[PDB]
């Protein structure tokens, strides 16, 4: 009900440690714009 | 020190510090035109054929044998190559294979990974025959025993003999790749098309089996994760087909 | 849910032992309108405007 | 050369006319609002559904009368009234009272205008993350049959520019539109029924023409 | 005076002595290339979209309205080009379209062919509104029918009007050709992409509709056959997709 | 193109508006009073806010309309009204009452008009002693937290006309401004929290964006 494209993310194998470390750990994402972004119509935000 | 690699809508990322090993020394190909200049006219559908394919992970314990697939068949429902190959009534093509796995600097084993030409397997009762659900299950693997199996119609699968009747530590005679926990992760294999004719019906016939079995078992300790993941992705490459015109 | 006001919001659980094919995260990439995008950089710039088309780096 | 498409289509007509109050017990009845689309003026219609896509730019003109209400209260001095009309683009907050934050946003472009002076008007380009509108979508929307969201345009709202407490007063707008600097694609045949409703082509069945008295018959000649 | 066509595996027959319209005077072609260079990237299958499919024959009767199919969608189950359909999330193409008709030298009649460009129909009901159903079955064709249609959500289908509101003797306006069952019996139509985007989803929107119209009705004597066969024959013309890797 | 500078700053807005009469018994609603800065309007201020230095010119134009009040008296016959705009500069003496001295000072620009015409506008050059002046201030006054003398930008102020003994009329103004010629430095993030205060970056705390269901969950594609 979007019609827009997904990502996701499976396990292959599963995380293998020695002896002596952390169990669980943490991914991060971070986002941003390529150099060929476009914008027009200037209107006012509904955020304030 | 990082590659990332996109074909068609797909991308992945490997390193650059791969080792790539290409099977005899030669790159896939077009066959070229005129081996049947008149009535035999191919096409190529280089559409979403050329993009990469990932199968399900297998998971890596103590106690693992081995897994191995089918190719072509591994495909059969994989978007559009699965198409082509009912719709087509002939094709060829070669693969770009990458396995890799995910694992700690407190894990330890080692794996081998070979792609095997005509692997013909043999039945677990000596007078019998194997049926075709035992040879394959499509982008399911099949799994290897640590010893010897019995039942009807089933691939005898003791790992020691690779279902083939040969001594396992001799398979190092085919296209193949060692991955040691202790120094790498991954491994690319590039396929080309081989058979001794030109073209191919791809329902029938099993062009090659890719078979990754553990030499060393996997070992860790007190509070690691008790399994490693494996991945392998695959890409089709230099596809052709009977043309329908 | 229970994390909308934490540093948690924003790391994404790896969990350990053998769940070799279970799903780690999915979204639908649309910044802008969905959540998960809205309030960054990028999202914020997109709602002071009607219309927008590029690429986007993750 | 009064064949060409520029002098068929860029000619200006009304196609809003609208009443609003500066005090009121139901407080809609406070400003006036506008979609702009081509399907509610029904010369217009036609003329613009001979082609399937078209390309214009817009230029409206306000033409605004007051009057103060019958209600009671005379011996009144009062300054001339100021008015306020603002265009919203597609994808734009739309104000639902006369006293919302909408009517304060500044990427919805804003014209102040007081009575006695020229009247007022504005500009707009093509505004259409598409390459030409249509008349014609054959279609769903997602779902609506025949309606694509790339044919928004915008609106238009207007109101009064008081303070607090005003004195009663009811003025009345009137829009006139004009495309410019058209472009038209894929001629088609001329609509043959009456329309029934502004946003589909339904119709009930019509004759192709009008009877005469045989496939003879000629009028006498002067 | 007769021409053989070859289009991939399949082959047709024509007359030479053929009239072909290109519709607005363009033939079709590739969206060049840099409208969206960036991370635009299209393909085109090439594979076997280029080949002729063929329908069903209608029958022409003495009292036949007329009939009408959607493009596309009339080729949503049409080998690889269908697939392409489900696999690919935009396309284009443009289009070859033969129609034949088989009769003799003691039969008559007389047929519009016409190709028509965003073809919006009314329903049956004036506040109402049409049903999905009502519109296209697929590679099955719709009926004109002789009086005006009743039932809720069709299309209000009586011939003269042809379901749009204009008379039906204006649309020589569009692309169109005449079958004389006098003096020929085929009619060939080219016809380009058309629309006010570069690409389009190919599911919920309709390009084009094909409609064929009686005006003259069939006449036969004593003991011809009572009916006349039409065929209609559609090769798609430089197909390209939304890239996927 | 329309991300530039000049096209997402230089747009104008009403940020006051205010009443005033010729007669009354409070003596401080015969005249209006605006200080100019840039922090009581909400959505130009979260514009400005993404910046942490600014230099512009100001823009202002006048709305002015005006009424009989509906105390009793009829039949008049009045000319039109005169009224006079006042700006006084940083460093300028402000009027207490209507009938000051410092309403003719020849140091404080000032505008006289009467009703009818056009409406007045005035235009303001960068005035500060500093080179920018600053949206965030980290320091003391010299003592209040946040606040720095280099922004001071002035003051408007509004009367009528009149001589002696006028009759009673209430006036409206409201004040249209627009900052050209603008340049900005040093990027910031977007306020996600609700402004308290006018003076102040106060806020309460603020969730950093709304749930969904789950971290697998997507919608399904129609």
């Amino acid at each position: 009900y979007t019609s827009a494209g997904n990502v996701t993310c499976w396990y292959q194998t599963g995380i293998v440690v020695p002896a002596g470390t952390p169990t669980s750990c943490s991914i991060m994402c971070f986002v941003s714009a390529c150099n060929d972004f476009s914008v027009r119509l200037l209107k006012d935000t509904p955020f304030i | 020190r990082v590659r990332s690699i996109t074909l068609g809508n797909s991308t992945i990322t490997t390193q650059e510090s791969a080792n790539v090993v290409v099977a005899y020394g030669r790159w896939p190909e077009y066959l070229k035109d005129n081996e049947a200049t008149a009535e035999d006219q191919p096409t190529q559908p280089d559409v979403a054929t050329c993009r990469f394919y990932t199968l399900e992970s297998v998971t890596w314990e103590r106690d693992s044998p081995g897994w191995w697939w089918k190719f072509p068949d591994a495909l059969k429902d994989m978007g559009l190559f699965g198409q082509n190959m009912y719709y087509h009534y002939l094709g060829r093509a070669g693969y770009t294979i990458h396995v890799q796995c995910n694992a700690s600097k407190f894990h330890q084993g080692c794996l081998m990974v070979v792609c095997v030409p005509e692997a013909e397997m043999g039945c677990s009762q000596v007078d019998g025959t194997v049926n075709e659900h035992s040879l394959s299950e499509g982008e399911t693997a099949k799994k290897f025993a640590s010893t010897s199996t019995n039942g009807t119609n089933t691939v005898q699968s003791i790992v020691t003999n690779a279902g083939m009747g040969v001594g396992v530590g001799n398979l190092t005679i085919f296209p193949h790749q060692w991955i040691n926990l202790r120094t790498n992760n991954c491994a690319t294999i590039v396929m080309p098309y081989i058979n001794n004719v030109p073209m191919d019906n791809m329902f029938r016939h099993h062009n090659f089996t890719l078979m990754i079995i553990p030499f060393v078992p996997l070992d860790y300790s007190s509070d690691s994760s008790t399994y490693v993941p494996i991945t392998v992705t695959v890409a089709p490459m230099c596809a052709e087909y009977n043309g329908l015109r | 849910e229970g994390k909308l006001d934490t540093m948690e919001i924003y790391r994404i659980p790896v969990q350990s032992g053998n769940h070799q094919s279970s799903q780690v995260f999915g979204f639908q990439v649309q910044p802008g309108l969905d959540n998960v995008f809205k309030h960054t950089l990028l999202g914020e710039i997109l709602n002071y405007y009607a219309h927008w088309s590029g690429s986007i780096k993750l | 050369s009064e064949s060409s498409i520029e002098n068929f289509l860029c000619r200006s007509a009304c196609v809003y006319m609208g009443e609003y109050h500066t005090t009121n017990t139901d407080t809609s009845k406070l400003f006036a609002s506008w979609t702009i689309n081509a399907r509610r003026m029904v010369q217009m219609r036609r003329k613009l559904e001979l082609f399937t896509y078209v390309r214009f730019d817009m230029e409206v003109t306000f033409v605004i009368t007051s009057k103060q209400d019958q209600g009671t209260q005379l011996g009144q001095d009062m300054p001339p009234l100021t008015h306020q009309i603002m265009y919203i683009p597609p994808g734009g907050p739309i104000p639902k009272s006369v006293t919302d934050y909408t009517w304060q946003t500044s990427t919805n472009p804003s014209i102040f205008w007081t009575e006695g002076n020229a009247p007022p008007r504005m500009s707009i380009p093509f505004i259409s993350i598409g390459n030409a509108y249509s008349n014609f979508y054959d279609g769903w929307s997602h779902g609506v049959y025949g309606y694509n969201t790339l044919n928004h345009m915008g609106q238009i709202y207007v109101r009064h520019v008081n303070g607090s407490s005003p004195l009663p007063m009811t003025s009345t707008v009137r829009m006139y539109f004009k495309p410019k600097h058209v472009k038209v694609w894929v001629p088609r045949p001329p609509r043959l029924c009456q329309y029934k409703n502004a946003s589909t082509v339904n119709f009930t069945p019509t004759n192709i023409t009008e009877k005469r008295q045989s496939i003879n018959y000629i009028p006498e000649t002067v």
